[PDB]
């Protein structure tokens, strides 16, 4: 009450009177709510540095893990996760003055290395209670600033930052994947101009000439030949999808892909394209025949492509998968075709092995498909990626759920007009009726001239009017308000697309094309230059001089 | 002009890949060499809805070659005026300015 | 450093003994893409009115052309083209202190006429610096 409660001082009097002082203040509580909760905590989460200064005096204990369900992140059925320490509550309640004590104290100090049941230390905690609001992100990013500098200056060796949790993320790929742009783009260009802790920035100054200012970025975690976890992997995979157009929008990551676009991705594309439309022209060319030998090696490249694309679409399932992409145009809508496709490749070549004379239709079903496979490689322009982008919304949406329930609606209006093998007949005739080929022939033969006049007006309304107008209707509302997202996912499919033409290299080659360039950016300890792989962006600026 | 450049290329180009392809596939199902041209008039006729169907019973498997004969006319007419639609009225919406910014320079030009 | 350094007087001290101070404060970079940039260039491009005056104040030169490749047009492989004479490069490099002490200084002054290698007076050289921003 008031800030202050004098009774705390003399039951700590009474506790050391007893002779139980270590064992007084210390309060694993253990309710399954608050496992772990001692009295620091609550010290530190009321905002009081003169009870938690007193409370640490004693020497109670400094690292206790509040391992309680309430003190949990939501996704898991808690209320506020900050990691598990008091040092980590401390700095995840915009506490300045309360972690600047519990580590620059005589008593005892929480290292800022330590880490609780899940692995993060004190940074990954910030990560974690970030999110994307002004308020939050301004201390977020001054005190996972202010920590990494203080866990600089004492113990001089590797940062804060490059502590892995249980998962193996850094802070860094942890905002990556969390979606939290204040605290990544933070890091990202992250510049410290200090000549003793200089080594944390990630965004140097090469050279300087006036109004020029070619900023030099580095790559530690983002671009990574393979053999270290990557910050853009995780962006284009693994991420928030409400939130992942805004983290790839960043100053080194777009010009990056560009760079890897340029180095090797449009090129391998157009190779890529050219070889899938001469595979089509030969298939095309092998079904126009069923000289035999010709076309038998046209038949082996077809079903060397369609087992290509089976082994290429059965091998995700060890690798990134299992996402609910069902609806995802990041390639995941494509992907079900391409696995489609193959299949009914693989199924026609069966039977013209296994003698079933349907053979030739799902071969034929394979042609078709393959063709609007083809209608894929049209991403690497946005005139066309965006035009791809809505035809193949409008194909995984017109051919689905309201025309299956409008043939659905054939089906029960059928049953329901017949007779107040002659139902699939009058089927038939009534779907001819309907685009317009069909007969009125019909009317002779009803029982009930009355009714069915008006019946069949009504039907014919909603068939072709109401159903033509709200299907107009959906793209009339989609367009307006995808013009935007059209290029966003553009965006997505053209990174996913380069992201894996870049895994199918070999280290290697991945390592001839590397991006950026090594730099010699600082000393460390014992004189070792920094050779870290950096990323050059030129800029200009007649602002600062 | 600014339709035809940005906008006519690419509906061609669509309009022919579709029916270059599904016209292979359906001759694909052929019964005896020359029939390319009639076959294609045939279907251009057809997608409006003037055209004959007789070649049609001609084939093997008539319940596939339907189907997919009535795939081709719903995805093109259906894909295609509403991608012209959507493209026209998205231009007109946004670079309306801009086509009165271009108009002043050839006015310019012309004096 | 610190915006200051220590060693210059010295060094033009020692160099006056030398008996080539007009030659000292000379520098035509051999290299293709410093070619030309003297130490008038680097004082005037880091701001420094005091080492300008002093430099000048010994008589070297007012006129030099920085003709390297990178003080060129971005269109021809530069990175910054301000002209290719110290007063265009005060005049770009937005120092007015140093523009008028160069304009007006009893040792030695640039005449705003003189044109460069392409012919680019230093209004040529503002108009070229110019984009269509606001600061
Ligand atoms: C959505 C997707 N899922 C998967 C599995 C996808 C996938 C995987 S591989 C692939 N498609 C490939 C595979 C391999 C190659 C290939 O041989 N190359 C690459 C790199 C070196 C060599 C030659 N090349 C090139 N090198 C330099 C220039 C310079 F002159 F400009 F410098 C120009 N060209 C490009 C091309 N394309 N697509 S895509």
């Amino acid at each position: 009450s008031n800030g202050r409660n004098d009774t705390i001082p003399v039951l700590l009097d009474i506790a050391e009177r007893t002779g139980n002082m270590r064992e007084f203040i210390n309060s694993p509580f253990r309710d399954i709510y608050y496992r772990g909760q001692t009295a620091l905590h609550i010290a530190i989460e009321r905002r009081c540095k003169h009870y938690v200064e007193l409370l640490v005096a004693q020497g109670a204990d400094v690292h206790a893990q509040a391992r309680g369900r309430f003190f949990q992140p939501k996704d898991e059925g808690g209320y506020f996760y900050f990691g598990e320490l008091p040092l980590s509550l401390a700095a995840c309640t915009n506490q300045p003055h309360i972690v600047n004590y519990l580590t620059e104290n005589p008593h005892k100090k929480a290292d800022m290395r330590r880490q609780d049941s899940r692995g993060n230390t004190v940074l990954h905690a910030l990560v974690a209670i970030a999110d994307n609001t002004r308020e939050n992100t301004k201390f977020v990013t001054k005190m996972y600033d202010l920590l990494l500098l203080k866990c600089a200056r004492l113990f001089p060796d590797s940062n804060l930052e490059a502590v892995l949790n249980n998962d193996g993320l850094s802070p860094l790929m942890m905002a990556a994947k969390t979606g939290k742009i204040g605290i990544f783009q933070h890091i990202i260009r992250r510049e410290v101009t200090d000549e003793d802790t200089r080594h944390l920035s990630r965004k140097f100054k090469d050279w300087a000439y006036g109004p020029v200012y070619s900023s030099l970025y580095d790559l530690s975690s983002l671009d990574t030949c393979g053999e270290e976890a990557s910050v853009l992997e995780i962006l284009v995979y693994n991420s928030k999808i409400e939130n992942r157009h805004e983290m790839l929008a960043v100053e080194p990551i777009n010009e990056l892909l560009r760079d890897k676009w340029r180095k090797f991705g449009a090129v391998s594309f157009y190779i890529n394209v050219v070889s899938y439309l001469c595979a089509m022209v030969i298939f095309t060319l092998t079904a126009y025949y069923q000289v035999d030998y010709l076309r038998l090696a046209g038949e082996v490249i077809t079903l060397f492509t369609g087992v290509l694309f089976f082994f290429t679409n059965i091998k995700d399932l060890f690798m990134k998968k299992c996402p609910g992409v069902n609806s995802l145009f990041i390639d995941g809508s494509f992907q079900l075709l391409y696995f489609i496709y193959s299949v009914l490749v693989i199924v026609s070549a069966a039977l013209y092995l296994a003698g079933i004379e349907a053979y030739l239709a799902v071969m034929v079903f394979a042609l078709v498909l393959g063709w609007m496979n083809a209608l894929y490689f049209t991403r690497g322009l946005k005139l066309t990626g965006t035009y791809s982008i809505m035809i193949q919304k409008i194909l995984f949406k017109d051919l689905f759920r309201f025309l299956l329930v409008y043939l659905l609606f054939m089906i029960g209006y059928a049953s329901a007009l017949v007779s107040l093998e002659t139902f699939s007949t009058f089927l038939l005739d009534l779907f001819k009726l309907t685009i317009g080929m069909g007969d009125l022939e019909m009317l002779s033969s009803t029982k009930y001239p009355v009714v069915f006049i008006i019946l069949l007006v009504t039907y014919i309304i909603l068939t072709f009017v109401l159903l033509l107008n709200m299907l107009i209707a959906l793209m009339g509302e989609t367009v307006g308000q995808v013009s935007k997202e059209s290029k966003h996912i553009w965006k997505l499919q053209w990174a996913t697309t380069i992201l894996d033409i870049e895994r199918s290299f070999p280290v290697f080659l991945r390592k001839a094309f590397r991006s950026g360039e090594m730099v010699t950016v600082g000393k460390s300890s014992d004189g070792t230059p920094d050779r870290r792989w950096c990323f050059r962006v030129d800029e200009v600026n007649w602002s600062h001089w | 002009q600014k339709i035809l450049f940005k906008d006519l290329f690419r509906f061609l180009l669509v309009y022919l890949l579709f029916m270059i392809g599904y016209a292979s596939a359906l001759v694909s199902l052929l019964n005896p060499s020359e029939t390319f041209s009639t076959f294609l008039l045939d279907l251009f006729k057809l997608t409006i809805g003037m055209g004959d169907l007789e070649m049609l019973s001609s084939t093997k498997y008539p319940v596939v070659f339907i189907i997919l004969l009535v795939t081709y006319i719903i995805l093109t007419f259906v894909l295609l005026l509403n991608m012209l639609i959507a493209l026209m009225g998205e231009t007109v919406g946004q670079v309306s300015k801009e086509s009165k910014h271009i108009w002043k320079l050839q006015w310019a030009t012309t004096i």
